[PDB]
RNA sequence: GCUAAACCUAGCCCCAAACCCACUCCACCUUACUACCAGACAACCUUAGCCAAACCAUUUACCCAAAUAAAGUAUAGGCGAU
RNA sequence: AGCUACCUAAGAACAGCUAAAAGAGCACACCCGUCUAUGUAGCAAAAUAGUGGGAAGAUUUAUAGGUAGAGGCGACAAACCU
RNA sequence: UCCUCCGCAUAAGCCUGCGUCAGAUUAAAACGAACUGACAAUUAACAGCCCAAUAUCUACAAUCAACCAACAAGUCAUUAUUACCCUCACUGUCAACCCAACACAGGCAUGCUCAUAAGGAAAGGUUAAAAAAAGUAAAAGGAACUCGGCAAAUCUUACCCCGC
């Protein structure tokens, strides 16, 4: 049985929704946003 | 004949004879200017100029004075969608010169006059299509695009 | 193509929310 | 001096070195053909 | 003469030339060998003419008039060959009992494969023929492993093909569930 | 990207097909059948796995022992290599000693 | 850098290679001293062409022809049609023996014939 | 000859036409169409049959079968199950609208009982003479196989022999006298060819 | 709004069962796929090493003909690793 | 061993001037690669421009063949063997 | 107008790779086309592909081969008897081309041409900054430069170390 993540889209949106009002690529690129969102929190 | 085994000859043996030959040849129009007495053929690869002389004389009763042959390379340059080379087949060309002053000119096998049939054809589809195109008219510039069907 | 129905269904719900927001019904 | 042009084609050499007859002349060479046959190579030899 | 390489001059430029049927094996089986010998050349001259017209059509970039004419002549000539071959085969069996005209034998080659070796004609006996004796009609033990690998490769291909058919038969029953019977 | 834009075809499961309806029947063949047959004899599958369990190393050893002589050359080579790799892993590597 | 996939032909290789390889044409003689070719008349295939004057069979057959069932000729059918009648007649006459099988057309050996059935020594 | 990939999709246009080559280039790889397997013996629909449409816009209507595509279990019924397409279109002209038939599956049509023009189910049965015939299940009436123009396009009733066509009398004459001689030997005798030199033995190996 | 995105088939995997094995004509061990000439050469012969032994030097499991059990027992071993 | 090292078979090239004897000098073709600049993902995975060494000899070079990695080959640079 | 580095041919290699027609796919730019589809093509006298047996014969280079002088001592030759009445097959023949991943300033044997009768174009347009590259000219001085006269210019003397 091969299992693959099917709802990764929603997992990404949990972080990016908090980064929409950021400047630059860190408002859309998860790798960048997640670090800045943590710092924001 | 081709794709057959030839009986081996030894000194003092019988004459080799072929009864039903499977050599098939096609007379072709020369691509370049040729002498009046020259006739061009594309013959099988295994057919010799000696065979063609006896072949033309025996079957067609054509008196031949000279026969020359060459091997044309078919292009292997084309590529199919898999990038695999497609080989246009190689073929042998023969040049036959007529013997007793005879001349030959390749005939026009597709005359326009004969290709034109005076008798009319009444195909329903073709007639309808031609009729509809002619009947219907083009748009009037002064109507400014307004549909023309309505009588109002 | 990934196996499953839950993620696809969830994405449909979001596509229906966005469609409505683009064209709010009268 | 400049390299890369080590291939100096010669049909005589190519056939003698890697040809069908050469390959079949030794058990090791026959096994070369057998391996290429098993892999399904279109070209078994030069 | 050379005019026999072309169709009747009245047919030049015609869109269609009507033709009869191709000779059938049974119709030709009623004719004598001498008649079949004459018919072969009658069919041959028609074939050369049709091949001539086909090439000129390509040269002129036009469709060949009635292209089925060529297919009929080839079928007729193939049927005539088959009839003549059957008579020779029957005569060989009666007078000799041999099923094939050309001698041959089952042989193992240098690669360990079983092959039908068709014999060739020679003027000297085989034990004196230098080139013939260079050929290896036997396989050494090092070939054994490769034969097994080839057998196992064949078995794998056959196994995949058989399993696929069973899968397809089930996909079929799913789409059409009324084939239980 | 990475998520399908349409719903997949609905999953139709016939819970009362003959296979499901008769699942488990004869699992007590021995207890209720005078022990003439053991339930393990109902197991169908590879000859080296019927009514037996083991880790991957043990399964490999068992298969080579029972059907190694009938295996294809390439398959047996891989099996021998797998047994060697697993022997080194289980006997020599790991957190615990 | 050589093309392994393309057909090996006489157009490829050096002068010595190009002149040794042919295109499948059967030889009709041998080379003598001085590269002088000697053509043997008996080695040249002679086309046996029949006279087609007054021959009534044409390239095609009429479409208004009754269909018939295909029956390939067999050794048994040929024997029944060609050999059996003579054997039956001599049997009734009372003079039949294995010694005379050659009378009915049996050939004990193919050697000594111009056209030998096996090994076949003649061309189509 | 025939060059058809393994999963080639059979369509309305004939294999190899200008429109088939455009639709199915040599590199096309579409999903297979799953077709219910019907044995050649079981197939009961032929060109010329009168069938009733059971599904679609023309449900209940009857028409003649003009084409059968066996690879798709398809029957084309002339003038029914139609849609509209423009033909002969160009940059200037819109073209001529024509009716265009869509194919129907064998289960969407029903052969009509000859006595009563109604949809009937049929079973293949053998006559007393031994001919295989279709039989109306309910009424037991022989549905005769229709007469359709031959694919070659020849009406033999109208056939006139051409200059290169052999006459029936000459084609069906029997000149074969069975003998124990090859064509070569008989032709040598007929043509008076005399060969006295003997063929020497060769070594075969 | 572009570039793109999305898809369900092609087939494949592991078992079971069953031993396995091709063929038109023509060509192909010489420079394979080359119609046709004086030759005569002929097959067998211990796996090694990585690696483990925390180096390494003796030593270090490798289907060999019934699943289980006897048993990791007798026994072998720089009596160490195994 | 189609590059390269060495070898085998049978080939090829070497103007003009000096001396007329030449592993002699000047100097083309040709072989080599001293020095400088340029170039440094270049025209080039070693080149270009100029300047240089040799150029009838232990010369240069086309063709086919030979020696194979526990090895070959080497006017020993631990060179060279795609 | 200006280049000529060449050029033509053979060998080797390559294998249809700027011929026709039809396509607007494209040449490190560009609608001609080397890219696409179709249709054509190289014709033997040149060249390749050779030879009946057995025995027997073959001291005396080449270099204008004549004087002359050599060493490293050399590419070219038969007869005897037997056998043998036959004839012109087969294959190479195209190109703007090969080895270098390239339409690569590199590699590449021989004949002829010795500067051309053959073959070619250094500048897409403009401007005329710096720095950089390749050249030309330079007052007076003339190695004061520099590790060193490197480079350039001119064109020469003597000596030492090492290795004949
Ligand atoms: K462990
Ligand atoms: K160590
Ligand atoms: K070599
Ligand atoms: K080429
Ligand atoms: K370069
Ligand atoms: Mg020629
Ligand atoms: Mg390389
Ligand atoms: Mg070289
Ligand atoms: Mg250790
Ligand atoms: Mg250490
Ligand atoms: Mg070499
Ligand atoms: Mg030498
Ligand atoms: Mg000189
Ligand atoms: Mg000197
Ligand atoms: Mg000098
Ligand atoms: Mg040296
Ligand atoms: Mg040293
Ligand atoms: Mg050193
Ligand atoms: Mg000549
Ligand atoms: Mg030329
Ligand atoms: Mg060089
Ligand atoms: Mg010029
Ligand atoms: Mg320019
Ligand atoms: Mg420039
Ligand atoms: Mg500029
Ligand atoms: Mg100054
Ligand atoms: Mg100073
Ligand atoms: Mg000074
Ligand atoms: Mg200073
Ligand atoms: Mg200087
Ligand atoms: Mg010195």
């Amino acid at each position: 049985l091969r299992n693959r993540v099917t709802d990764r889209y929603f997992r990404i949106q949990e972080v990016l929704k908090h980064a929409r009002h950021f400047r630059g690529r860190k408002n859309r690129c998860y790798r960048l946003a997640v670090r800045t969102v943590i710092r924001a929190f | 004949a081709r794709n057959v085994v030839y009986p081996l000859y030894r000194l003092g043996g019988p004459q080799l004879r072929v009864f039903r030959t499977n050599f098939f040849i096609q007379l072709v129009r020369p691509g370049v200017a040729q002498p009046e007495d020259t006739v061009q053929f594309r013959i099988p690869m295994e057919m010799t100029r000696v065979d063609l002389r006896n072949y033309l004389e025996g079957i067609y009763n054509v008196p031949v004075a000279a026969v020359r042959t060459r091997v044309q390379h078919g292009s292997n340059k084309r590529r199919d969608h898999r990038n695999v080379r497609i080989k246009k087949p190689d073929y042998k060309v023969a040049y036959v010169q007529l013997a007793h002053g005879q001349t030959f000119t390749f005939p026009d096998l597709f005359p326009e006059k004969d290709e034109s049939p005076e008798g009319s054809a009444a195909d329903d589809l073709y007639s309808m299509l031609e009729e509809e195109r002619q009947q219907r008219q083009s748009s009037d510039p002064r109507r400014g695009g307004v549909p023309s069907w309505f009588g109002l | 193509v990934k196996k499953g129905f839950r993620a696809a269904f969830r994405f449909q719900k979001e596509l229906e929310r966005q469609r409505l927001l683009r064209c709010p019904p009268p | 001096k400049a390299r890369g042009n080590e291939y100096q084609p010669s049909n005589i050499k190519r056939k003698n070195k890697h040809g069908w007859v050469r390959r079949l002349s030794t058990p090791a060479g026959v096994q070369v053909i057998l391996r290429r046959m098993l892999k399904g190579r279109k070209s078994l030899s030069h | 003469g050379l005019e026999e390489f072309f169709d009747d001059p009245k047919n030049w430029g015609q869109e269609k030339v009507k033709s009869g049927a191709a000779w059938t094996c049974q119709q030709l089986r009623n004719k004598s060998n001498e008649d079949l010998h004459k018919l072969w050349y009658v069919l041959l001259k028609e074939r050369n003419m049709l091949l001539t017209l086909e090439q000129e059509a390509k040269r002129q970039r036009l469709p060949m008039p009635s292209p089925e004419r060529l297919d009929k002549v080839v079928d007729s000539m193939d049927a005539l060959d088959k009839v003549v071959q059957e008579r020779e085969d029957a005569l060989r069996l009666l007078q000799t009992g041999q099923e094939r005209a050309r001698p041959g034998a089952w042989r193992r080659d240098i690669f360990g494969r079983i092959i039908w070796h068709k014999f060739k004609q020679w003027v000297i006996p085989w034990h004196l023929n230098k080139r013939y004796n260079r050929k290896r009609f036997f396989a050494l033990p090092y070939v054994d492993h490769f034969l097994r690998l080839e057998r196992e490769k064949r078995a794998r291909i056959k196994a995949r093909k058989e399993n696929l058919e069973r899968k397809k038969a089930k996909i079929l029953l799913k789409k059409f569930p009324h084939l239980a019977e | 990207i990475g998520i399908r834009l349409t719903l997949p075809p609905p999953k139709v499961v016939d819970r009362w097909n003959e296979k499901r309806a008769m699942f488990g029947v004869y699992d007590n063949i021995g207890i209720l059948g005078n022990f003439e047959k053991h339930p393990k004899e109902l197991i169908r599958g590879p000859i080296w796995l019927r009514g037996w369990k083991g880790n991957e190393l043990q399964r490999c050893i068992r298969k080579r022992k029972m059907v190694g002589s009938r295996m294809f050359a390439d398959d047996l080579h891989n099996l021998n290599k797998r047994i060697r790799y697993l022997y080194k892993h289980f006997n020599r590597h790991g957190k615990f000693r | 850098g050589a093309d392994r996939m393309s057909k090996w032909t006489s157009k490829r290789g050096p002068r010595s290679f190009r002149g040794r390889k042919g295109r499948g044409a059967k030889g009709i003689g041998f080379l003598t001293s001085g590269w002088r070719f000697v053509q043997i008349k008996e080695m040249v295939p002679e086309f046996v062409v029949p006279d087609l004057t007054g021959f009534k069979l044409k390239p095609y057959v009429s479409y208004l022809a009754p269909e018939s069932e295909e029956t390939p000729l067999t050794a048994a059918q040929l024997f029944s049609e060609a050999v059996a009648p003579a054997i039956e007649k001599d049997f009734k006459d009372g003079t039949f023996d294995p010694d005379n099988l050659e009378k009915y057309g049996f050939e004990p050996t193919q050697e000594g014939k111009l056209f030998q059935l096996y090994p076949r020594n003649f061309l189509r | 000859k025939v060059t058809l990939p393994p999963h080639y999709r059979y369509g309305m246009s004939p294999p190899g036409s200008v429109a088939d080559k455009r639709k199915n280039p040599p590199w096309i790889r579409r999903r297979p169409v799953v077709v219910e397997p019907i044995s050649d013996e079981d197939w009961y629909l032929f060109c010329g049959d009168t069938v009733e449409i059971l599904e679609g816009k023309d449900a209940g209507k009857q028409g003649k079968v003009v084409q059968v595509i066996r690879q798709r279990n398809w029957v084309v019924v002339g003038g029914l199950n139609t849609h509209y397409r423009y033909i002969g279109k160009t940059m200037d002209y819109r073209g001529t609208m024509i009716p265009s038939e869509a194919p129907l599956l064998h289960r969407q049509v029903k052969l009509v009982d000859p006595m009563d023009r109604k949809p009937t189910e049929i079973e293949w049965r053998f006559t007393e003479a031994g001919e295989r015939v279709r039989v109306s299940t309910r009424s037991g009436r022989i549905i005769p196989k229709p007469e359709f123009p031959r694919a070659d396009g020849i009406v033999p009733e109208t056939w006139i022999d051409g200059p290169k066509d052999t006459s029936v009398e000459d084609a069906l004459e029997r000149t074969y006298v069975p003998c124990l001689k090859t064509l070569q030997e008989e032709v040598m005798e007929a043509m008076g060819i005399k060969e006295t030199r003997k063929y020497k033995k060769v070594y075969w190996y």
